[PDB]
């Protein structure tokens, strides 16, 4: 074993304690029930004020909206993550940067989509996710030139490594943005898994399961969604990350798969995914496959907190708080639309 | 009479017993404790049951202490080179066997405690594996006693 | 001889001090500076 | 891994040199030169005794500091959102420092057994003085290394305990038992060092 | 008419026989325990069936103990350098063969239990591979006995 | 008459022939078992056909055992230093050649079973590659016999 | 009468008591300054309060300087091996104790400056931990004062 | 060691003073504390050499 | 007349000739087997045509075996120190030349088989490069035979 116990706290111990303290503030099942019992968005804020969230929503206008609540939750998480990153050192700094690459991918996809449609990049900036902000000025004032934007990404963005999967800037106008996004995400997930493995120790032990499940769920959902589309099997198989546990012949069977029944047969070989697919009834009124995978992801991120001397705590906390913000936004949506029947679809955490 | 340097190896035998058995017990207790503390936020009622691997690591420390006391009581400034070597070997045996058993107990106890938080049925399996790892230190103590008494 | 008693004592003392200094230099070289500052 | 590469290279080179040197000495019939007797004997007992005292104190302090930083980082990090950690979990620090207290106690006990010889010939120095130096060195090694490992172990367990307390107050009282068990190892090392230097007499 | 440092090699043989065998058994037990804990969350019923690797590593440790006690009882004050070297060779042989077998058992048991959670049929194949890994340590024991009872 | 340290190199030859061959066979068995467990998830019927790597890895340990037993029998009180060198060289040759062959068998068998999980026609090629990686241990055994029997 | 090299160990003890204490205090100062710089961008009013860990690292350096000055003023031409090695032991004690205490002070202060920036109440807790970290080096100095004047 | 301390502290301080002008005095004090380590080394060196 | 330790370097020459050649051949075989396993999934009918790198590594091992057996047949009790050094040099030359040749064969064979899975024309280039790597072991054999027969 790497014996991280000896040296982890030299640099990252204070942040380990800090992130665990932050995780202790994620709403529990009782708090989720209390928020569910509300009647209006104002009452939602009122109940939420008793949790760790506090007065994050007191300043904003009395006529609360789901949009306002969602933006405030996003802003709070961005602030906390930015504080942790600012107080992090080299290895944990790279870990947190890898966490942010996920949103930087979507942001660059937005940038290229707007540019190919001749829209100002500066005017596209506000829609980008805060955690993936392109503070670099090389990819700004591009004059709506896709070639200039590709060069800017390559020169002054951490995505230059993932953009070597493509062959040239003509690929931006050639390939569909979804395929670009998913190729970028495959490369990013593979690099993230490699980095975690190189870190080794408790970090690898507690983090590789999460990335592996991410890869497997990406494979499953890409297969299930590309059935009725023009996305050929050959071009689909290029989008499966190789980190998952399906790499030997599992991804191959999925690539050859031509129906949800075949996808389920492939998933059967792995019991962990077998249960998720069995519970994913997919008919109206019961948990869908995406919801089952969300439950499994939350479970894995929670188990990430049973290890101690590892960076996986930060990724798990970021994902758990993302899920919590999604849950609160969903509860606010149910309150606003008066659809109390489905108000229990939120995936609980802790 | 015997060589002036003879007692060096018996001294190092007692020291090696104590130091290496202490290393093993310390690692076992540290790993098991960092497992127990992390788990207990999730399953607070399992702490007392999960304390057992810590006790096994302490037992490794006890074996090391026993052999070290034997050597330090049987060690004199004029002990034959033969007896000094015997005590060096007994010390190395107990210390390194306890080191291995402590590493094994730390790993097994941490993993088993985390699993028991998730799977209560695994407690007995964890206890079996911990006994099997503790029997290694017991073997080391047996060999150390044979050597030191011989 | 290759070594004498004085050389042996000095070498062992210098070896212990080299171990201590290597531990200290390792812990110093492991020092890292922050790459970002809070807004 | 540059520094680890340097250490590994030094280790491999040194032990390859030792292997070939031993093969040469044995095979060339020059074993009589490899006089471990002469080494242990000419090498002054004062070197062993004072290295032992220095190790007894220094390694105990090293373990105490290791554990103190390991657990204080966690205490202070957790206390940003739950300051009660600072007031309650000082017991882990107390244990980590009791390690160093044992270290100084055993340094005193070992140093109390020192005395000059006024001799240089090994036959004049005698078994009593040679064994005294060796046993003081061994007791220093025992106490220092046992205290080092016990301090590191208590520090790891105390960081775990502080992190667990940051989330639920009623857990530290049950997790302190692991700290007590880890502390017992330093006491064992002290007892063994005392037994070693029980019948030790330089002069 | 024999050196008084002759027993040093035999004592190191006994100490190594116990120590290295214990380290290999500890690696096997630790890895197999981690595997059992990981696989027990989902498939609790397989814990006892899957405890086999720990038993095999314990048998490796027992090989080491057997040879160590044989050497310890064969030791003597006037042990010729020849017999001392024989016992050192037997101790190294058993200890390091058991160490290699313990590494093999650790890896194979981890993989086997983790797979048998997924593939029930893999149990017998894992047992066969573990039998081969144990046979390695058995070979080491045979050589150690031949060397130590000349 | 003859140097008293010759038996040390003889027993070093024996213990090396055993230990390094055991380490090579252990690595081969561990890698092959990891591969077998990985591949059997989807293709259980090949669990037994994919055990040839482990048998071919155990053959290396059998080579090492043969040489170790030969050396241990040839050992005696008055072996010339030249005969002790012969035995040490035979042991080193068999042990390290078997260690290399075990590395090669482990890697080749792991890759071969993983591939055969997807392409049945690769089994014969894997068998031939394993034979080519086993003849290395065979050559080591031949050289060890030529040195020892001399 | 006494060896011409007897003063080497005392000189090296003084040099060590200075150098290792200086390295420990330098690590403490560097880590604490990193923490203070990171914190100050948002809480400028806490710089003076948070400069304490730097002062305690300086105190470690002062202990080192004191013991080095004692040994350097005690060195003499006819310094016997007894006094020389007593001073070597005192120097090692002070140097390594100050090294470890400085490491602990640096780490704890870097943690606690940032912590107090967020939570004002953590200042007293940080001070409490730091005083223990410093008295570790103080214990080293105490043993040095016992030894160099034995 | 004092050079290591001064490098780390001064780099951090000069980079953080671009953000907070009030950190200049803190950086200066920490650098003084780092320099006194070299001064202690010099004091012991003088005591020894001029002995 | 001749020193009693002359044959040590001759036995080391034989052992090195076999061991390093076997290590090189084993590395080549492992790399080529990994390449073949990777390629065979998509292009299975090329396995037999692609087995060539393993054959080249086997030829390197055969070079090593030839030199080792030659040295073991030219090794006598009254072996002059000059002839012992000649045999040690021949063994090292062939062994390390074969080790380098096996490394080259492994890398080139892996790359060439992976490429030929996509570009059929690359087969002849791979054969040429493998021959160019083989001639390195051939030169090592030449030098070793010259030294041994001198
Ligand atoms: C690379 C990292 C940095 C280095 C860190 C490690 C440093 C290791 C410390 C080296 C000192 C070793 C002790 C030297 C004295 C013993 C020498 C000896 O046995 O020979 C003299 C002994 C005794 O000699 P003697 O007693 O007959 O000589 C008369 C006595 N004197 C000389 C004192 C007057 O045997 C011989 O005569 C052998 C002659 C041949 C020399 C063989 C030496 C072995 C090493 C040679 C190869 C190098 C190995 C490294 C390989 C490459 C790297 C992996
Ligand atoms: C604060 C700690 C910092 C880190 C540690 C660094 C400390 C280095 C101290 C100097 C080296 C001392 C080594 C041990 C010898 C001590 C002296 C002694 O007792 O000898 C008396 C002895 C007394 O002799 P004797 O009586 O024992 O010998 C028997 C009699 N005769 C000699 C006739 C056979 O004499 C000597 O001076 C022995 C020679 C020792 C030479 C050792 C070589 C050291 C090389 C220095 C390091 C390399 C420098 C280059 C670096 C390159 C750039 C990085
Ligand atoms: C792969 C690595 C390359 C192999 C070589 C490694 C480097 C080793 C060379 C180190 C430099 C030393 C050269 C000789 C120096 C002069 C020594 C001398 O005077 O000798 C007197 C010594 C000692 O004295 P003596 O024995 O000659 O005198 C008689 C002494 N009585 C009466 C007691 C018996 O003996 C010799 O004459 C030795 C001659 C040959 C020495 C050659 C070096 C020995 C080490 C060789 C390598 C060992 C491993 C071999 C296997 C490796 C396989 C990977
Ligand atoms: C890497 C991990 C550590 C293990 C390897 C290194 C171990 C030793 C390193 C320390 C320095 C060298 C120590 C030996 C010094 C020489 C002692 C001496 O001459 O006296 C011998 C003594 C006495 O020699 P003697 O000449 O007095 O002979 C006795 C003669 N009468 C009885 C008349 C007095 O006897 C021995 O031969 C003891 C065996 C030990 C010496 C050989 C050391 C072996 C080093 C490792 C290589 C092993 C070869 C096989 C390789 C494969 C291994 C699996
Ligand atoms: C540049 C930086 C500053 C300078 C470097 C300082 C730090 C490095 C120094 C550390 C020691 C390195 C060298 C070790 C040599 C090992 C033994 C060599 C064998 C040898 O030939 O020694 C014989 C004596 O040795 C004996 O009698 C055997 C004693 C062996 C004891 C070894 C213990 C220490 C090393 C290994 C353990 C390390 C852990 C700490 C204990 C010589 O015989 P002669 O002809 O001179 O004899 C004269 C009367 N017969
Ligand atoms: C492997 C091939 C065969 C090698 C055989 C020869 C012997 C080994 C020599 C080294 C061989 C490999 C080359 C390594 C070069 C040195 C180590 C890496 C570079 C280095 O030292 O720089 C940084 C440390 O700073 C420094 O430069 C500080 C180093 C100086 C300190 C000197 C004090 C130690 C004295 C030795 C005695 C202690 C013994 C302890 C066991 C480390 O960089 P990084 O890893 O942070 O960055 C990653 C890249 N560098
Ligand atoms: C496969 C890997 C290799 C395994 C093989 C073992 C390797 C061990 C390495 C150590 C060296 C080999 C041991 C045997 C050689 C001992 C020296 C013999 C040379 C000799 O004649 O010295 C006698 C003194 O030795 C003595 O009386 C010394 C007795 C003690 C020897 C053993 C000590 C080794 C160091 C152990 C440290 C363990 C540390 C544990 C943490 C002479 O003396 P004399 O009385 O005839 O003087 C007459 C003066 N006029
Ligand atoms: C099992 C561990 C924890 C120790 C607790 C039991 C103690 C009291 C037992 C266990 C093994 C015992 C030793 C076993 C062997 C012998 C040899 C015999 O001729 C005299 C007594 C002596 C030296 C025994 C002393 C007491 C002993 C150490
Ligand atoms: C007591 C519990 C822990 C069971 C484990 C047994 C251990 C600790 C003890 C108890 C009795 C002991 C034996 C009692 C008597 C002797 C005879 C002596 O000449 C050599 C040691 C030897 C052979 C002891 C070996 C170790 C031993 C078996
Ligand atoms: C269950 C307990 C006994 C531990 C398991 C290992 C047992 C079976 C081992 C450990 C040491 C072994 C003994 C060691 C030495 C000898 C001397 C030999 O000439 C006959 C066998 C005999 C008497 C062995 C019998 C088996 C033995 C007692
Ligand atoms: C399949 C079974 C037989 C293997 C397990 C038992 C092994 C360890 C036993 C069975 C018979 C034993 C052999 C029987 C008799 C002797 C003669 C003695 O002078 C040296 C040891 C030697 C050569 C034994 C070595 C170990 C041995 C091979
Ligand atoms: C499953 C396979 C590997 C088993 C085959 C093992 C073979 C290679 C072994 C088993 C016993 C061995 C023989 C045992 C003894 C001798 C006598 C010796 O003077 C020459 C070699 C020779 C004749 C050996 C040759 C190799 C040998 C036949
Ligand atoms: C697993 C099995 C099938 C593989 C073969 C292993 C057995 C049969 C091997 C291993 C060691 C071998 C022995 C090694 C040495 C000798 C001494 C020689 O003068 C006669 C043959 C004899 C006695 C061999 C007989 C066969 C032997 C016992
Ligand atoms: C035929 C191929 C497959 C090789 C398999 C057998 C090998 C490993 C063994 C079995 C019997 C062995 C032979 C048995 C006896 C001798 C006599 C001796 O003075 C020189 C070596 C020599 C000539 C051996 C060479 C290697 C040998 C042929
Ligand atoms: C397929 C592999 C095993 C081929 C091995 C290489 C063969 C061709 C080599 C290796 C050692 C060689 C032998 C070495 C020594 C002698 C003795 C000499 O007086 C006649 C030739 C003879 C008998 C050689 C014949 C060829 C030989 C057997
Ligand atoms: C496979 C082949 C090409 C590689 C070996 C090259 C051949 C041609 C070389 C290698 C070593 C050489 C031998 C080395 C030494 C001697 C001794 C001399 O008095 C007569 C020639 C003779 C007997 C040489 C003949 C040619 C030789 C056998």
């Amino acid at each position: 074993s790497f014996f991280p116990e000896l040296y982890f706290n030299v640099d990252n111990g204070y942040l380990e304690g800090l992130v665990r303290g932050l995780k202790a503030g994620v709403l529990s099942q009782a708090d989720y029930l209390n928020l569910v019992q509300c009647e209006t968005l104002e009452d939602l804020k009122l109940h939420l004020q008793s949790t760790d969230y506090g007065n994050f929503l007191a300043n904003e206008a009395s006529p609360l909206t789901v949009s306002v609540i969602d933006d405030k939750l996003k802003e709070k998480m961005v602030v906390e993550f930015r504080h942790m990153r600012n107080h992090a050192y080299e290895p944990l700094a790279s870990f947190l940067d890898f966490i942010t690459y996920s949103y930087m991918i979507d942001n660059v996809i937005l940038l290229i989509t707007g540019t190919l449609h001749q829209r100002s990049i500066a005017e596209l900036v506000p829609k980008c996710h805060p955690l993936g902000s392109f503070e670099q000025m090389e990819a700004v004032n591009i004059a709506q030139t896709p070639a200039e934007l590709y060069n800017a990404i390559l020169v002054d963005t951490p995505l230059a490594a993932f953009f070597q999967d493509c062959i040239s800037e003509q690929d931006l106008d050639e390939m569909n943005i979804e395929i670009i996004r998913n190729t970028l995400y495959k490369a990013y997930l593979e690099s993230f898994y490699k980095f975690c493995t190189l870190l080794g120790g408790t970090t690898a032990d507690a983090m590789c399961p999460i990335l592996e499940f991410e890869a497997d769920r990406r494979a499953f959902i890409i297969t299930i969604n590309s059935f009725g589309t023009e996305l050929s099997k050959e071009d689909r198989a290029k989008l499966f990350p190789h980190c998952g546990r399906l790499y030997p012949e599992g991804l191959a069977q999925l690539a050859r798969a031509d129906d949800y029944e075949q996808v389920k047969n492939v998933a059967d070989y792995y019991p962990e995914y077998k249960l998720l697919f069995e519970g994913a009834g997919s008919n109206p009124g019961d948990k869908t496959l995406e919801d089952r995978f969300f439950e499994h992801e939350v479970k894995l991120n929670k188990l990430a907190f049973l290890n101690q001397f590892h960076f996986g705590v930060f990724y798990a906390f970021v994902k758990l708080k993302e899920q919590e913000c999604r849950n609160i936004v969903w509860i606010a949506e149910c309150i606003a639309q008066r659809h109390r029947a489905k108000i229990d679809n939120y995936i609980p955490i802790f | 009479n015997n060589p002036e340097y003879s007692s060096f190896f018996g001294v190092m035998g007692a020291s090696s017993a104590m130091v290496f058995s202490a290393m093993g017990a310390a690692y076992g207790t540290a790993k098991s404790g960092t497992g127990i503390a992390a788990m207990s936020v999730m399953r607070p009622e399992l702490i007392m049951k999960s304390i057992i691997p810590v006790v096994m690591a302490g037992i490794i420390a006890i074996y090391g202490l026993v052999v070290a006391v034997l050597i330090a009581n049987s060690l004199t400034d004029g002990i034959t080179l033969y007896r000094s070597f015997l005590q060096l070997g007994a010390g190395l045996s107990v210390g390194l066997s306890g080191l291995a058993a402590g590493f094994a107990i730390g790993i097994v106890g941490d993993a088993g405690v985390r699993g028991t938080a998730q799977q209560p049925r695994l407690f007995v399996g964890m206890i079996l594996i911990l006994i099997f790892a503790e029997v290694l230190g017991l073997y080391g103590l047996i060999v150390a006693l044979i050597l030191s008494t011989k | 001889g290759f070594f004498s008693p004085g050389i042996w004592m000095g070498l062992l003392t210098t070896l212990f001090m080299l171990f201590i200094f290597t531990y200290g230099l390792h812990m110093i070289l492991s020092l890292k500076t922050m790459d970002r500052f809070d807004d | 891994t540059g520094l680890e590469l340097l250490y590994l290279g030094i280790f491999v080179a040194f032990w390859a040199c030792m292997i070939v040197v031993g093969i040469c000495y044995t095979i060339f019939d020059l074993g009589f030169r490899f006089d471990v007797a002469w080494f242990l004997t000419e090498t002054s007992p004062f070197m062993w005794s004072n290295l032992g005292i220095g190790l007894a104190i220094s390694l105990s302090v090293v373990g105490a500091a290791w554990g103190i930083y390991i657990t204080g980082s966690s205490i202070i990090g957790g206390g940003v959102k739950a300051p009660r950690i600072k007031t309650k979990n000082l017991v882990s620090i107390i244990f980590c420092e009791a390690v160093a207290i044992y270290g100084i106690i055993m340094a005193i006990v070992i140093s109390n057994m020192a005395e000059p010889f006024s001799a240089t010939d090994p036959k004049a120095i005698g078994h009593r003085n040679y064994h005294a130096g060796y046993s003081m060195f061994g007791a220093g090694l025992t106490v220092g290394l046992s205290n080092l490992f016990c301090g590191v172990c208590v520090g790891i367990v105390g960081s775990g305990a502080a992190l667990a307390d940051a989330q639920n107050p009623s857990l530290f009282v049950k997790i302190l038992i692991v700290e007590i068990f880890g502390s017992a190892i330093g006491l064992f090392g002290v007892i063994v060092a005392i037994l070693q230097t029980s019948r030790v007499k330089m002069g």
